[PDB]
């Protein structure tokens, strides 16, 4: 994808994640866990909603009939009507196909962009206390208990508190 | 210790087209082309008229089938297949143009022409094709004028309708076309026939065709119809010397109404703004694949079985 | 610990625009794509134009008094006003709109004499009170009302043939009178039964005078209907007639090309424009327009929208 | 947005930066200051200019009338013309709404990415001499006077020069 | 230090394309989207086709000598040429273009005999030096010119009826003679008054011979004008007339659908095609085309554009 | 451009690279090398191929003639037919220019994307063993022979093995 995360350096999605589009998994001495991210999930959802709203909005042009269902039409004007109607249909069929294909390209790359935006947000939080494993995780160079993992999810993690421990661990 | 980022996925994704890929799996998607139709006419919220056996033109001239539809008001007008317009065989000049004007309207008012004739001319001519409760009759808005002295020449008689109303009226008249010479002479005499119709913005002369031809409903004679609009303040004189089907009343089209050509049954419980020959189309989707011939406020027709719009990310299962 | 910071500009409050995802998206700046304004004038700078006034286009070909100043000319733009006059004597043209559009598509008119001559038992100077020039009975300038010289007498069999000797097609009109009664018909054309045949190599048709009582229009129950056709280079057109023909004394030649406008808007020679409608002129450089779906010239495309704002700046994130 | 900078990790814009679209704010022993970046600004403006040229360039297509303003059209042909005209209008209204919605989505994200590209450029200049704070600022671990600051914006900053001073300070030594 | 650099490919000179933001964008490769090349020849491979050459489609139904090879047949494609002849004897058809389209919309023509017969007082084999065959005088093959057996005598009142006893509608055609002068009329049909009245269950009309002087086309001042109608299965059509009718010996039946092409380009049975225009064929997988707005078949859409290069590669950033 | 790489921090392209769209050029004790990346090159090519596939999908809309080339057309109906056709032409001409301009913007930006995605893939692999030079290369702080270079390209490079050596060289010890 364009932002290289979904179907990118993140190898696959989590089918066990029901309460969100994006989220965290963690691992420490106490165990493993999983929570969803609200801000990033809603950013994607809201953007999808906007499109759906544009899709369903009414076009009020009321059209009358120009083709008797139950009787004959004069030949020359019939061939004219047919030409025009078919040309109009080719236009709409084309426009429709183009609309969706473009929108689908955008929704997909949009969702990719929000996954990345979360990842970047966390990268900058952890500063010099962690390193990227390249599969979409960060290896933390200090004991980060559950209350510490929670701090990172809730964007309250202060890097400076764990810096001296983390740095010496990274350097031996 | 470790913190991993990720996204959700599903067991069964859905395929969609993109700019770069025909077969792209996403977590979820929704249809943009409507495939379903309600095979009935959704007339809730509509003061509607079901003509049934009555054909729109029949309303103006007054065929027995159209007695209950000679006047009225409506926002929706429903025509059915094989609706009878002419009991006595014939047709109308610019029949389709006239039909559309009627189906474009929200009602009909009838106004009396006040036409009254000499004793030489008999206006009470009926036929076996247009019966009413057993006995023979005629188009209720017209009269058949013939000589009561059979064989004698049809008088040089004048009739004039003036439009005093603030809106244009639709006047119709008919020209009879005998099946032979002997017949033609019986009714309107031996002379060569002509019928003029004059108004400030219309003139046209009509000459009866005569010749042996097939029996449509046991009738070789034809009665064809012509029509024009008479503007406010103008009048329309009828010079005729034989074979005029003269109007006792004239029509006035009121408001605007949506015309629907369909045989599907009426439902007063559902409502709809898009109709077609097969029924109604209730959908918030911007496209449809049911027919390229619809009336109302419709989704645009496309040649597409389906077009799924992605409502989720690329699906990447475990 | 000294520091460097990266940012982007902003404004107090910018404009709102639409996107694929957001109805109400605030940006620092934007601009309109749909034209809402129109000049209630007809911008005619850089245009050789003809304002027909009360003269109807068809009136130029047949010569209604109202069109006396519009019988010839050359223009690139031709303007028609409402309620303009084509017929002084009451009547209608067959395929009137086709003819009107054809004239309004043109860039001038030339007139060529038929030189039609008639016997002495024909009065070619018939006139009417409906067509007046200086309080005196007159007639369509380019035609001639033909009636029997001596009242009541039978109108003689006459033949007139126009020849196109030009390198371009000419446009020929003639008329057919329909008297008010059989009594009048016999004064003008006699007791005959009347036929009027017209034929070239591209066209031929016959005409019989309708006779019938009908409402007076300008004190006239009689009617004069007009017919027309094109006569190719080198071809000839023949009139075989025994009474009832309104014959051409001149034919027309449409010249070049020009733009035709139907509007009552006043002319301005100081603004220029390429797009026009009933209400006047539109000179915008925007691609779209919400004034009318009925325009002529090189016009922006009509849309059902008040406004469509195009972003010309980033998202506004104010302080 | 798509690139997470504008309306993203940068909290808000600067209403005082009138001389440019993108730029810098510094803080040092001498004081604070502000300066626009010309290159990233023009990058954004030129791309916008290119959209406006596509928008205003004239479709010469000459059209003439097919409906008489002043006289009555025959009913059937008038209905056909109306049907066709309304169909053409519905198409151009959809096209117009789509053009603008999409072009807008693009200009926003385009502008977002020019901010990100400026940030990335600077990150790479500074190399190992500074750290990211997460809000678009780089905390510099050495004495960077006014002249040093303008070198970073001017893109003549040589990270070698201040490297060990910064590494020492980044590891408390 | 050891170093590993990332990079991307470039070329000597790339291709220019347009983007949303740039008219002059150089990329590594591009392909055209608008087809400019026409094959100046009709690609008829895989088509059971008919080249009318000098025959005009209407001539097929009436039997002009030029159309002798094309009175019946079947086809999926029908080719018409410029200056193709319909009328050896001068005249025209009412609703000429509607009829021509119907034939060009078809895929074959059966012929069926009306089986009309005439008395000794009528000569049914009228000929003319306008429609020649073998040098000798002839007439339209599907029609018969009926005239009085003895020059000057009155034409006898006659009634001919064609009965359709088929499962499908048939296309009947007839004609009317318009004499060039009074004496001609009186010779052919007599001094009596002349009326031709046709009558089906869904069509009836009346016709009168327009006598009158006109230019000679192929050396004829007379004119034969053609009318047509569709007789329905079971329905019968009846002709009452006393001279001036050009009666049919055969009616027509249109078989299946076919493609109609108007072009003077030479046929080529080696290439195949689904799109054609006046100047030849268009074989292309491209979605757009700028040869002509008038085409027939399954075509790329016409655009008012010379070239539209689609980028098939990245920005070209040369060394 | 959007993603900042192609015609961005990478100064220019390589005309000597003929077996791929994206790749590597390395430098070590042995000498230099060069190699094309397969996956990144295919991503870009497959996506272009999908655009071309959509370009040449045909519609079976069989159109007939409504204008005769050799006979004359009645004026009113011909003016109507002209008006309709020219309107359809204007729509398709506009549609075609918008398609091509929109695809070209995306194809270019997509190309930029795959270059960046490759650079990002490499940076993460190298971890604390190399530093970015701002021009698309990675200065590596340890002996990395052709076998080591191949493992970076093959995506089998284990940062553990050189971490100590690299880290010592980076901090200068
Ligand atoms: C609907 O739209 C169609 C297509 O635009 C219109 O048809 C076109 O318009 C004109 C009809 O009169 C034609 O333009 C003229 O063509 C003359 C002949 O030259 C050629 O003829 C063939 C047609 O068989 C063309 O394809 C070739 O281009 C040939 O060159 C020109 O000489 C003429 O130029 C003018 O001639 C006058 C003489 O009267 C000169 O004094 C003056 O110098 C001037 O330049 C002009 O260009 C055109 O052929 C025709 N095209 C087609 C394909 O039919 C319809 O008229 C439109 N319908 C309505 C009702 O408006
Ligand atoms: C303008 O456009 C309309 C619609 O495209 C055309 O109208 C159609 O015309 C075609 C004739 O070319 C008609 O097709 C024929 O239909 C006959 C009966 O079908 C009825 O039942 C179906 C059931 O769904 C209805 O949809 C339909 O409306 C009919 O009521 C068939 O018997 C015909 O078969 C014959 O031709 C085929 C060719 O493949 C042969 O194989 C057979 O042997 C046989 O001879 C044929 O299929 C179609 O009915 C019309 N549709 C409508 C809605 O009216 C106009 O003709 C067109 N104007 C033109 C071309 O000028
Ligand atoms: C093709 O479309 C055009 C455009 O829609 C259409 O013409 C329009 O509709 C009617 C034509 O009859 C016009 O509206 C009428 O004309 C004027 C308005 O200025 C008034 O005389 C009328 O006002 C009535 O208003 C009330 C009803 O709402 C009545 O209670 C009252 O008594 C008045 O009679 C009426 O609105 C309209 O102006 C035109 N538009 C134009 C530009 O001319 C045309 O009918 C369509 N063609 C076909 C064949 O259907
Ligand atoms: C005098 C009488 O009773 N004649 C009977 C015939 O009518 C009938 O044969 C059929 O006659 C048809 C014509 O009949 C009507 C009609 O249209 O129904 C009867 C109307 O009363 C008559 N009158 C008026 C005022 O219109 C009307 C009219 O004269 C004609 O329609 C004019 O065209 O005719 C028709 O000709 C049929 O073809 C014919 O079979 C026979 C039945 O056996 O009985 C007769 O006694
Ligand atoms: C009897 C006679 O004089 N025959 C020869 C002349 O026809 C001919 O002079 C030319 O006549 C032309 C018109 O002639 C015909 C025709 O179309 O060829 C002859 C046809 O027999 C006749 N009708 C029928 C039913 O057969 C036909 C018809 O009357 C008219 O076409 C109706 O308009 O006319 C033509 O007018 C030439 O301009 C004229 O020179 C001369 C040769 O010069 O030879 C005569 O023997
Ligand atoms: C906003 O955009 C328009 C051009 O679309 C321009 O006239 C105006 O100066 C712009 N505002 C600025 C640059 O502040
Ligand atoms: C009809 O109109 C004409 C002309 O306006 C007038 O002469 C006549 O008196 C009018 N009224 C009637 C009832 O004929
Ligand atoms: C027109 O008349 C002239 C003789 O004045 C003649 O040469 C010419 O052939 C006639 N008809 C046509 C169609 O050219
Ligand atoms: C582009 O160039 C390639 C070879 O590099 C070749 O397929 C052809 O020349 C061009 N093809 C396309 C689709 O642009
Ligand atoms: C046609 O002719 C036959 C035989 O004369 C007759 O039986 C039939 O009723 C006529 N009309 C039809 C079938 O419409
Ligand atoms: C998409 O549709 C499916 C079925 O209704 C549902 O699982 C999912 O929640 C929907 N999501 C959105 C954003 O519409």
């Amino acid at each position: 994808g364009l932002f290289g995360a979904i179907a990118g350096f993140i190898e696959n999605g989590w089918e066990g994640m029901v309460d969100g589009w994006y989220g965290f998994r963690h691992q420490n001495a106490q165990g493993t866990g999983q929570a969803a991210d609200y801000k990033s999930t809603q950013a994607a959802i809201d953007q999808i909603t906007g499109k759906l709203n544009r899709l369903i909005e009414k076009t009020n042009t009321e059209f009358e009939s120009i083709e008797s269902e139950f009787s004959e039409i004069e030949h020359q004007i019939g061939n004219v009507i047919n030409w025009t109607k078919d040309s109009i249909t080719d236009i709409w069929t084309y426009q429709a196909e183009l609309l969706v294909a473009m929108e689908n390209q955008h929704t997909i790359d949009m969702a990719d962009s929000e996954m990345l935006n979360l990842y970047e947000r966390v990268r900058k939080q952890l500063r010099q206390n962690a390193e990227e494993d390249g599969k979409g995780c960060f290896e933390i160079y200090h004991a980060c208990d559950d209350s510490c993992m929670e701090s990172i999810r809730n964007n309250t993690y202060d890097h400076s508190q764990y810096r001296e421990e983390a740095l010496l661990n990274r350097l031996n | 210790d470790k913190i991993c980022l990720g996204h959700h996925a599903v067991a069964n994704g859905t395929i969609v087209k993109t700019l770069t890929n025909e077969q792209e799996e996403v977590t979820n998607a929704t249809e943009t082309v409507e495939s379903t139709s309600l095979d009935r006419l959704c007339m809730k919220g509509r003061s509607h008229k079901d003509l049934g056996n009555c054909h729109p033109i029949g309303m103006l001239i007054g065929t027995p089938a159209c007695d209950l539809h000679l006047t009225g008001t409506w926002d929706t007008l429903i025509e059915r297949e094989n609706a009878i317009a002419y009991c006595y065989p014939g047709a109308t000049v610019n029949e389709e143009a006239l039909r559309q004007k009627i189906m474009e309207s929200g009602g009909i008012s009838k106004i009396s022409t006040g036409f009254t004739y000499g004793s030489s001319i008999n206006s009470a001519g009926t036929t076996k094709a247009c019966m009413r409760n057993g006995g023979n009759s005629f188009y209720a808005e017209l009269k058949w004028l013939v000589s009561k002295s059979k064989g004698q020449n049809f008088p040089q008689t004048t009739n004039t309708y003036r439009n005093t109303d603030t809106a244009e009226h639709l006047i119709m008249w008919g020209i009879h076309h005998p099946s032979s010479t002997q017949e033609k002479n019986d009714l309107y005499g031996t002379q060569s026939l002509s019928i003029s119709v004059g108004s400030s913005t219309y003139q046209s002369n009509f000459v009866p065709v005569v010749g042996a031809r097939p029996q449509v409903n046991g009738q070789s004679g034809r009665i064809d119809f012509h029509w024009t609009l008479v503007q406010p303040g103008d009048n329309i004189t009828f010079s005729h010397n034989g074979g005029l089907i003269a109007p006792s009343r004239v029509s006035k089209l009121i408001g605007r109404g949506l015309g629907i050509q369909s045989d599907a049954p009426i439902d007063n419980n559902c409502e709809s703004k898009c109709f077609w020959r097969g029924g109604s189309i209730n959908t918030r989707l911007p496209f449809q694949n049911l027919s390229p011939r619809t009336v109302g406020q419709c989704p645009k027709y496309v040649n597409k079985k389906s077009l799924m719009l992605a409502t989720g990310m690329r699906n990447v299962p475990e």
